[PDB]
RNA sequence: GGGGACGGGUGAAACAGGAUGAUCCCGCCGAGACCGCCGGCCGCGCAGGCGCCUGCCAAGACCGCCUCUGUCAAUCAAGGGCGAAGGCCGGGGGCUAGAAGGCGAUCAGACACCACCGUAUUCCCGGCCGUAAACGGUGCCGCCCCGCGGCCGGCGCGCGCGUCCCGCCGGCCGCCCAGGGAAACCGGGAGGCUCCGGGCUCUGGGGGGAGUAUGGCCGCAAGGCUGAAACUUGAAGGCAUU
């Protein structure tokens, strides 16, 4: 499966306790649009489309 | 619309995803977290559950069942009685493949009185 | 328990005390 | 001294209780010092509702709930924040928070 | 069609089983039940008399579509007896409430009459029903627990007893699975109960065949076989 | 004479005659001079009266149970014995008892029993006390009383013989394909030793 | 029976388990323990303690009372009975857990914690034992004492009439006015006490040595109970503040 891009909607907040892992609530930008939370790492804001690898893992709601 | 029960076991240290049909005699195809992930810890995990249904599914979508009836169960007995974390993902995994629920049950084994659990009075004082 | 544990060696010492006067007598 | 008038169970009217296992340290504790929450939460995630509801043949079906009384005991429940260290004040409050 | 090996290719293990069609007794308005997988006949296993028994949970819900606010959280276990045109004809084998069901009824304040009446059918079963009913609190009162004194507890017990006794006394399977489908009896218990005191969740949570006795093709006959005879 | 367990001697009418028949049976525990016992399929179910097992319900406890229908009775005899009726096999006409040493076995249903007790029980429990008393028992049976140990007997004598310090020397297990000189020490063993379980 | 390759277990592992088909699913059977959620500032019991169903048997407190008796009472050396668990002695029984023992880890070591296997034991019957932080660390009977709530049992009063309301009595409790106390706290007393006296029993007198020694009694034993001195030392201890 090729990896899908997803926008972000809310950046939820700054986790991994050392603040690196940025958690994101991401709509899949094409496709059944289902709006999925991946950790992400580095700068990161509302509208940035990164590719997931799988999508159908998600992180814990705001954790 | 052909219907199958599939066993969901989540427990601590490995996740079972089994279809039986109706009778449970019968298995139309099984799957565990640890044939899909080479690391123990790693085998009560989502994405080993995940990984291991998807590869269920294909066996029994094969094998010609469309639809299942999930039966989720604990460790339950003497101890547990919370589901593990790939208990989850495989219901999830299954609504994604395209298998339509029929109905949730929960199978945990319960007891209306139970035999010593093992940890002593003390305790696991880990 | 160091209290407990004391009186489970006052005892073992006691019981081999009587063993010594039970060797003689 | 004594911290507690209750001296941390409720025994009264009785001399001697039920044992009960706190689940998580599988230790032997009387049932009045037991933790005893008990939690309805939905068989499935919140997250995988919904789809598992479009996914379901049956018309008008209802997602299970579990029904589960978890019972801890003071270590391994202070140490889960089931329960916290109080104030000697705020020790007193019996009222549930929230 | 519910099959697949009959007619297209499947895994080694299921490239000889073939598929059966299991029905339900004539009570249900859904009689199919379902198909089940058994390996064709080798050698001195017959695939019909290997799905000579086999009992399956099936949800009221399914067996009777409609409203599932009721009869949504009971199953009826139907255990086939005979196998006949390549079909399963199914009679009884017990009744029971959904866990989720069991777990609603408990609340802290109630007090719990749970009891057991084993009660003989005509047709030569031995039955355990086993009844769950919980105290309610009034419909003012002051008091929060809803707990009851003894004598009230001696009247619900001796009363959900008497009553199962005129309900399910001369009672025979067919009637007894119309009178679970359609909860009758539970309404009985339940108005008996209410005339004692303030009751809630009073009902059947499940029965169970003890003694069952065999060549039960005239009871198929009467339930599976034939509708008009159950009325 | 030679058992434990008290015998009674039981009249019954002679059916093919005008006299009486003796019968001498075990005593269950409770029969008394004068009570009536009854014996046959239609017999009630009263400690004494002996009926086939398929008739004695699930749970009695009975004596003198026929291992075969019309054995006259082969399997708990012995002072404070019983077997336990199990369960009755309706299709095959057989009937499951617990043996007195808690083996459990199929007989027919026709093969008749005595329900109660075998009296003279708790007889083991007094010790013998002297080797008077185990002379007296022993000569009210047999003669396999006193017992001399093999390793005490010459190397002629016995397989365990005599050496200079009193030893089996070889194993005590012996196989059970044994010839019948070769058989003297703990047969066909499964397991030896004290130990704790079961 | 089905199905196919990993299961267990952890914090991460590992030791066992598996193509003699494990795990998993389902039917069925045997064995013994145990009685969930309901289950508690519920209740009962002399304490220790007490929760399956259905009977059977004998109780007990409380309440109500224009029933009887007429001080029959209180507290108690000696004496009698009871007493968790573990232990012991005979019979059984043996599912689980599991003192010992054995293993796999850990670590510097680890014969500990954690995993795994498992004996005594756990369970019943007939006894011994006679102890627990057996605690409310608070003897028992009696009197008065300040409000404010909760629950449980019985009873009475209004009132439409409700598992209302207001009492009364007994119990279990929470807060607490005085008052007490070194304070924590108690306040149904730890109040009515340097303004000291209702009755009765028990115990203590700086900290060790030492619950040791010896003698007695008791028990099968383990041990119980009673219980020193020589000698040592200047603190030990309580509660509170930082």
């Amino acid at each position: 499966p090729e990896p899908i891009n997803a926008r972000v909607i809310e950046v939820l907040g700054r986790t991994s306790s050392r603040g690196g892992i940025t958690q994101v609530k991401v709509e899949f930008m094409t496709g059944e649009k289902r709006q999925i939370i991946r950790n992400v790492i580095g700068p990161v804001r509302k509208d940035d489309i990164l590719v997931l690898m799988e999508s159908e893992r998600e992180a814990r709601r705001l954790r | 619309e052909a219907f199958a029960v599939c066993h969901i076991y989540a427990g601590k240290n490995d996740t079972f995803i089994h279809v039986t049909d109706l009778s449970g005699r019968e298995t139309i195809g099984r799957v565990s977290g640890g044939m899909k992930v080479k690391r123990h810890c790693d085998e009560p995990s989502a994405y080993a559950a995940m990984q291991a249904t998807q590869d269920l599914i294909e066996i029994i979508t094969d094998r010609g069942i469309t639809a299942v009836h999930i039966k989720i169960r604990a460790d339950g007995g003497t101890g547990k009685r919370v589901y593990g974390q790939g208990g989850s993902a495989a219901i999830r995994a299954l609504v994604r493949g395209g298998i339509k629920i029929g109905r949730i049950e929960d199978s945990t084994p319960i007891p209306t009185d139970r035999t010593r659990h093992k940890g002593g009075r003390r305790g696991r004082r880990l | 328990m160091r209290a407990k544990w004391a009186k489970k060696r006052m005892r073992k010492l006691k019981r081999k005390r009587r063993h010594m006067k039970a060797r003689s007598k | 001294p004594v911290k507690r008038r209750n001296n941390g169970r409720s025994k009264y009217n009785c001399g001697h209780t039920n044992i009960v296992r706190c689940q998580n340290c599988h230790r032997c504790v009387p049932k009045d010092k037991v933790i005893k929450r008990f939690t309805i939460r939905n068989i499935v995630d919140n997250t995988i509702a919904d789809d598992v509801l479009n996914a379901c043949v049956i018309q008008g079906f209802a997602i299970p709930k579990l029904y589960n009384k978890v019972q801890y005991c003071v270590s391994c429940s202070i140490h889960n924040h089931i329960v916290r260290v109080r104030s000697r004040e705020d020790r007193k409050i019996r009222t549930p928070p929230k | 069609g519910k099959k697949k090996i009959t007619q297209r290719k499947n895994p080694d293990p299921y490239l000889k089983k073939e598929w059966y069609p299991v029905i339900a007794p004539a009570h249900f308005k859904s009689r199919h039940i379902g198909q089940t997988p058994v390996t064709k006949t080798a050698g001195l296993r017959v695939a019909t008399d290997v799905i000579n028994h086999r009992v399956y949970e099936v949800n009221l819900g399914d067996l009777n579509p409609g409203a599932e606010d009721l009869n949504g959280n009971t199953k009826f276990y139907l255990q086939t007896q005979l196998v006949s045109d390549g079909k399963c004809l199914t009679n009884f084998h017990g009744m029971d409430i959904t866990r989720h069901k069991y777990g609603s009824l408990f609340r802290k304040g109630c007090d719990c009459i749970d009891v057991f009446m084993d009660i003989p059918t005509t047709d030569g079963y031995l039955l355990r029903v086993f009844v769950i009913a919980f105290t309610d609190r009034f419909r003012f009162q002051r008091r929060k627990n809803c707990h009851v004194k003894g004598r009230v507890i001696r009247m619900m017990r001796a009363g959900i007893y008497e009553t199962l006794h005129n309900e399910l006394g001369k009672v025979s399977i067919p009637v007894l699975v119309t009178k679970l489908s359609n909860f009758e009896v539970n309404a009985k218990l339940t108005e008996a109960l209410q005339k004692i005191t303030m009751c809630r969740d009073v009902m059947i949570r499940r029965v169970k065949v003890v003694k069952r006795p065999r060549n039960t093709m005239e009871l198929l006959s009467t339930m599976h076989d034939s509708n008009q005879v159950r009325n | 004479r030679g058992r434990g367990a008290p015998l009674a001697r039981v009249q019954f009418p002679n059916m093919r005659g005008e006299g009486r028949v003796n019968e001498l049976f075990i005593a269950p525990e409770g029969m008394y001079t004068g009570q009536e016992v009854f014996s046959g399929n239609k017999a009630t179910l009263h400690i004494g009266n002996i009926l086939p097992v398929g008739n004695i319900p699930e749970g009695t406890y009975v004596c003198n149970v026929e291992e075969k229908p019309m054995d006259r009775g082969c399997l708990a005899r012995a002072s404070g014995t019983y077997c336990l009726v199990v369960a009755h096999n309706m299709e095959t006409n057989k009937t499951r008892i617990r043996l007195p040493s808690g083996q459990k076995k199929l007989i027919s249903s026709k093969a008749r029993a005595m329900i109660g007790l075998v009296a003279g029980g708790g007889r083991t429990d007094k010790p013998l006390l002297k080797a008077g008393n185990a002379y007296h028992k022993y000569k009210a049976k047999r003669n396999c009383w006193p017992v001399v140990r093999g390793v005490a007997m010459n190397p002629v004598d016995h397989p365990h013989g005599g050496g200079n310090h009193q030893h089996i020397g070889v194993s005590s297990c012996v196989p059970r394909n044994a010839v019948p000189g070769q058989k003297v020490g703990l047969i066909a063993a499964r397991r030896t030793g004290c130990s704790g379980g079961k």
